[PDB]
């Protein structure tokens, strides 16, 4: 009855961590400023992040194991979907924070993330497109952490398909054919091939912007880029 | 994972 798919949704909406407020430089953009807003926001959204998903019901019942591998495994996805759907009704443009509103050529000024944006804004575009509603997308987001990476599996298995109960549910709310909600499922789940990848290539920049003194990261950004 | 588990296991 907690996980009802109607009272998950509304769970899953509760949860949904606050507007991290960050604001632009005064300055204008250096690759060295560009990186510590986008990382200092990012350690921002990781605490906030695993804050949300110890209010998923079930979560904090895992295995202490499965609950750190799963967030190492899918903090930089989530992190990606959670900008997607901020800047989904924004085209040309990444809505990292209200205040912190980069354009695509922006990412001009640091080396190898042009791409990335690239990627982000194409694949949002693909969610725009398919008019990603909000609480399509609270499901999906929980999806990514839960399907990421003895009775804690079971916990875990049978938690992800109430998540996904759940959005079939919200796709049955639209009353289209029972054709055209197994497509738009198909469709949803697909574009997260293309976040994934997005999160794969952002995790090797972030890296490699590390290692070469690009930027200094600190706190849970730094713990969860050590442990990879 | 210390700050990851610390997160975990305080609420704040
Ligand atoms: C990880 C990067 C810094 C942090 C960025 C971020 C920061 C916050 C956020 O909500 C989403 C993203 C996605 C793009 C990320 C970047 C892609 C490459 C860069 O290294």
């Amino acid at each position: 009855d907690a996980l009802s798919p109607e009272q998950l949704v509304l769970t899953l909406l509760e949860a949904e961590p606050p507007h991290v407020l960050i604001s632009r430089p005064s300055a204008p953009f250096t690759e060295a400023s560009m990186m510590m807003s986008l990382t200092k926001l990012a350690d921002k959204e990781l605490v906030h992040m695993i804050s949300w998903a110890k209010k998923i019901p079930g979560f904090v019942e895992l295995s202490l194991f499965d609950q750190v591998r799963l967030l190492e495994s899918c903090w930089m996805e989530v992190l990606m979907m959670g900008l997607m759907w901020r800047s989904i009704d924004h085209p040309g443009k990444l809505i990292f924070a209200p205040d912190l509103v980069l354009d695509r050529d922006e990412g001009k000024c640091v080396e190898g993330i042009l791409e990335i944006f690239d990627m982000l804004l194409a694949t949002t575009s693909r969610f725009r497109e398919l008019k990603l509603q909000h609480k399509e997308y609270l499901c999906v987001k929980a999806m990514i952490l839960l399907n990421s990476s003895a009775d804690s599996s079971r916990k875990l298995a049978h938690l992800l398909n109430a998540v996904t109960d759940a959005l079939v549910w919200v796709i049955a709310k639209s009353g289209i054919s029972s054709q055209q909600q197994s497509m738009r499922l198909a469709n949803l789940l697909m574009l997260l091939s293309h976040v994934r990848h997005a999160s794969n290539k952002g995790m090797e920049h972030l890296l490699n912007m590390k290692c070469k003194n690009v930027v200094p990261v600190y706190d849970l950004l730094l713990e969860m880029l050590n442990a990879h | 994972h210390p700050l990851l588990m610390r997160l975990l296991h305080h609420p704040s």
